[PDB]
């Protein structure tokens, strides 16, 4: 049930070039889909581990599985490049590097 | 306009799985992979639409990514 000036506003960032209304909405919809999507994995990385919470090990072994956490490219990577500074210092209050 | 709404995501996903608890921060990187996500698919919207000549994104571009890279996001 994410707003959807925030998800146009990201998607727009992104795309960088024009996109219609139903373009949007669509984007929206699959927004949708990929958070019921990942509450499923996430539930299966908890429910394994014997445990009711997701740790940040699960969703780094999220993104793992997605392609974009690799030896080539690590979490503090993707976290430093792609988050806020008051979200990093809270990610990383020491360097992990 | 970089930040996120954390409270929404926290109920995004009490939404779909209302017994998973969140420690703390981790909707941080729930946010990240959202994030990461949404570039994917503006990337591939934008090549499909690139592939039709079309200079606006259409819906059928963002239609064939979504499926895309929903299959790219497997956990």
């Amino acid at each position: 049930e994410i707003a959807s000036s925030l998800i146009k506003q990201i998607f727009s960032h992104y795309v960088k070039t024009p996109v219609t209304r139903d373009a949007y909405k669509i984007v929206e919809k699959c927004s949708e889909r990929y958070f019921k999507q990942i509450s499923s994995d996430l539930e299966a990385y908890s429910q394994h581990a014997g445990r009711k919470t997701v740790e940040m090990a699960d969703v780094e072994l999220l993104m793992r599985r997605q392609g974009l956490v690799t030896d080539k490219m690590p979490l503090h990577v993707l976290v430093e490049r792609h988050l806020p500074l008051e979200y990093r210092k809270l990610l990383i209050p020491i360097a992990v590097s | 306009r970089r930040t996120v709404p954390r409270g929404t995501l926290r109920k995004i996903i009490k939404k779909h799985k209302p017994h998973l608890r969140l420690a703390a921060n981790t909707d941080l990187l729930v946010h990240l992979s959202f994030l990461l996500f949404l570039h994917r698919l503006a990337e591939e919207a934008r090549t499909n639409a690139f592939e039709n000549k079309c200079k606006i994104i259409k819906p059928e571009h963002t239609i064939a990514a979504a499926k895309v890279i929903l299959k790219k996001s497997r956990g």
